[PDB]
RNA sequence: AGGUGUUGGUUGAUAUAGACAGCAGGAUGGUGGCCAUGGAAGUCGGAAUCCGCUAAGGAGUGUGUAACAACUCACCUGCCG
């Protein structure tokens, strides 16, 4: 049945300065902004109390199919306000057996020139996302960080890079090759 | 010729997976049922035959 | 150099279904020696296989009788030599002497590694009635003798 | 079944609390279930160890304190892995024996060690093994007449270092037991006055 | 480097497995490196080597001497001395100026090892300056290294200058 | 044939003496219980499926070994509820 009430605080901190009109929010704070429109879900936001400590969001009237949509966008202000406040480093390694993948960064950050994939002679360009700044960085091998401020688009430019070593039609048990995500983490300590 | 904890990092994300019988989906190996409508959700899966 | 080992030997009857060639190969003294001696330092054993321990000392190895649980419950249940090509179902049962019980468990108490022998008792007797046997009766009944009618030393 | 096994266990805790006022409160880490075994070996009927749930640990003190006044100060102390120990015989010598009878063992590739790996100057005495188990962790290791002798003794794990599958190995090819892995006294009762 | 001594060690377990004649009978038959038994190679350009060459050819350069070629003598013992440094777990770092036994520096840095930097380092350099066509490094080279070369080699570069300056630098 | 698609009934229990999550620790000695098998210890087969010992460890859930070795789980403990 229509459940009449499911609410769900959000505490957040002073730092963390927001705004709301209708359903888009600002987010400011250390460093980096984000805005994201919340029309689509159609809920009623409501930020109480003095200096603006705490969020509430409510879902009036809803059926099971219907409140289980209302958890995820907390997590996704959440992972926001994470991104806001610390950041996402991405850090990730490359994997070959026998001919190495050469890597490096070109356009300031923004295009990667992967070439001898393998003993192939195609070269590929894999555009970063906006906002993210790829970093290879020393004393390793390949090691390629990754810095930005919205989780999807710092997970998106990884995913590129990622499943742009795909071999096509061969056996992947026997070829086991390519570049993949290893670690995951903030960019300052908490 | 390779290290072994990337190797199995390599076998984590690609190898590693339930295979459906009658769509033959790549799926998670935590699941009980498939995710296509070309099958009709078939709970009966298999492991992937690993390298020997 | 002390080195301990153990041989499953058949002892009664020429056991040809074993593989017992890496233990004593590169030492330089024959296994097949080894084997004759176990099997004629069991004598009165003739139906079963028993992990016999080697102190395996500088000249020669030397033989230590290991009392195992359900040899010598089998033990104690004598039966007349059977045949060499081993016919299933070779299993006895009938009554086993109490006094016989009793040398069994002072040798597991020598052994030492359970309860001043109520535990060594009782861990026999569960094993005889995996066997398959009673003694006046099966383990819930001896668990009733144990208590307070037993020889308890 | 369990049920039955429940309410025995509070004519457990009721019987040992009549029989003994006198307890150590023990904590059990990462100890196995042979170096019980061996503990109990020694404190096999003169120490009693009980363990069980906290919360029927709360409710039998909460149950004793009607009878008992003098068992006042045992609800605070339940802190994480608490154990008891009933026994009459000393206070001093017990708490000597316990840290004494610690059975060493090996440690587990993925907990934490408390004390530090280090491998001594001595042969393997077997066959010429690979060096690539040995050599990338840190320790060199020259080859020398068949067994590979170890030169530099150079520490692994640290105090508070997580320990890795690769360099767990090559303790147990070496076989070699440097830990002391047992139980830790937290907390003595002595006849209502609790010491430490 | 470490894969090279790995692949040693498992040629001395093949010996030391099968070996019907231990130190003794047969002799000393395990492969050491220090003698000069390894040889490190390539047959498709042309040069090959052994340690010998490069223990003839360093003590001339560091530091000591000419001079006494006849015989068994001092000079001999220098070259033998120095193809047992370079073999093994002997760093050697410019700044240090002397050697050093310890693994970490005096000054709490980083050490090389001298088989790196004496001669797979200038072999480095010397590859990577013929592949990426570098004249005014070139020039300075071929001074420095003495190559000899009085033909259109000058002007034909790549591969057969790669394979004849290897040739003439390493028979 | 069905489908953790969604809406509704019945039975069976765990439960503030703290069940369900979720994260860690052992997962024992007799014993390698017996017959047979080239090996049966837990891993080709057939009958037993019990004790000392607890809080608990199955004559051992599964992966893997020629038998072992290695790893994992039920049953049992530490944190939250």
């Amino acid at each position: 049945m229509k459940t009449i009430l499911s609410n769900q605080t959000v505490d957040i901190p002073e730092n963390v300065d927001i705004s709301l009109k209708g359903r888009t929010v600002i987010v400011k704070g250390p460093r980096g902004t984000l805005r994201r429109d919340f029309n689509h879900i159609n809920v009623e936001l409501s930020l109480l109390g003095k200096k603006k400590k705490r969020l509430r969001v409510d879902k009036w009237w809803g059926n099971r199919k219907e409140l289980a949509t209302v958890r995820t966008i907390c997590s996704h202000v959440q992972n926001m306000i994470k991104g806001v406040t610390l950041g996402f480093r991405y850090k990730m390694r490359s994997v070959y057996a026998h001919f190495p993948i050469n890597v490096v960064i070109q356009e300031n950050g923004s295009l990667v020139e992967i070439r001898n994939f393998l003993g192939e002679k195609y070269i590929r360009r894999v555009r970063m996302r906006p906002g993210v700044a790829c970093s290879v960085s020393q004393a390793q091998k390949d090691e390629l960080v990754l810095e930005g401020n919205d989780i999807e688009l710092v997970s998106n430019s990884a995913a590129l890079i990622q499943q742009a070593t795909t071999v096509k039609n061969k056996d992947i048990r026997k070829f086991l090759d390519g570049i993949y995500v290893s670690e995951k983490g903030t960019v300052q300590q908490a | 010729i390779i290290e072994p904890s990337l190797r199995q990092l390599a076998q984590k994300y690609n190898c590693d997976k339930m295979i459906c019988r009658k769509c033959y989906a790549r799926l998670h190996p935590r699941a009980v049922n498939c995710r296509k409508k070309k099958c009709g959700h078939t709970n009966n899966l298999r492991p992937k035959k690993k390298v020997k | 150099e002390i080195k301990v080992v153990y041989l499953r030997c058949t002892g009664g009857e020429v056991g040809a279904t074993s593989a017992l060639a890496p233990k004593i190969g590169p030492l330089g003294l024959s296994p097949k020696k080894v084997g004759d001696d176990i099997a004629k330092a069991t004598g009165d054993w003739k139906g079963l296989r028993i992990t016999v321990k080697l102190t395996i000392q500088n000249r020669q190895a030397q033989i230590e009788v290991v009392p195992s649980a359900s040899a010598l419950i089998i033990k104690a249940l004598k039966e007349p030599p059977r045949d060499r090509k081993k016919q299933k179902n070779i299993k006895h049962s009938g009554n086993i002497t109490f006094d016989e019980i009793v040398n069994i468990a002072r040798q597991m108490r020598h052994r030492s590694l359970a309860r001043e022998l109520s535990g060594t008792i009782k861990e026999i007797l569960g094993t005889a009635q995996s066997v398959g046997c009673n003694v006046d009766g099966r383990h819930p009944h001896d668990i009733i003798d144990d208590i307070n009618s037993g020889a308890v030393e | 079944d369990r049920a039955t096994w429940k309410s025995n266990y509070f004519l457990k805790i009721i019987q040992l609390l009549d029989d003994y006022p006198k307890c150590f409160i023990v904590g059990a880490d990462n100890v196995g279930s042979k170096q019980m075994q061996q503990i109990r070996m020694s404190l096999r009927g003169k120490a009693v160890v009980l363990m069980g749930k906290n919360t029927m640990m709360r409710k039998a003190i909460r149950g004793h304190l009607e009878n008992n006044p003098a068992l006042e100060k045992l609800l605070p102390h339940i802190r994480g892995n608490v154990g008891f120990v009933f026994t009459k015989e000393d206070l001093t010598e017990i708490r000597d024996m316990l840290l004494a009878n610690k059975v060493p063992a090996a440690a587990r590739a993925g907990a934490i060690a408390p004390c530090e790996v280090t491998v001594p100057a001595q042969n393997t005495g077997l066959g010429p093994e690979k060096t690539s188990f040995f050599q990338a962790l840190g320790i060199t290791t020259k080859i020398s007449r068949g067994t590979i002798e170890i030169l530099s003794d150079v520490q692994l794990i640290k105090t508070g270092d997580k320990v890795g599958a690769s360099e767990a190995t090559l303790l147990n090819m070496l076989n070699i037991s440097p830990f002391s892995f047992g139980l830790i006294i937290q907390q003595v009762f002595d006849n209502g006055s609790i010491y430490n | 480097y470490q894969t090279f001594q790995r692949i040693v060690e498992n040629v001395n377990v093949i010996i030391s497995t099968y070996g019907e004649g231990e130190s003794g009978p047969m002799g000393n038959i395990m492969i050491d490196p220090v003698l000069g038994t390894v040889g490190f190679g390539s047959g498709l350009h042309g040069w090959a080597f052994t340690l010998k060459q490069f223990a003839e050819m360093y003590v001339a350069k560091f530091a000591a001497k000419g001079e006494g070629q006849l015989g068994p003598a001092e000079r001999a013992k220098k070259v033998e001395d120095m193809m047992k440094k370079l073999w093994g777990d002997r760093y050697f770092d410019p700044a240090n100026g002397k050697f050093s036994k310890s693994a970490t520096s005096p000054e709490g840095k980083k050490l090389p090892r001298t088989f790196c930097q004496l001669i797979l380092d200038p072999i480095f350099k010397v590859f990577d300056a013929i592949m990426n066509f570098k004249k005014e490094e070139t020039a300075k080279l071929i001074e420095k290294l003495d190559i000899k070369l009085d033909s259109e080699d000058k002007d034909k570069e790549g591969k057969p200058l790669l394979k004849a300056v290897m040739r003439r630098w390493l028979p």
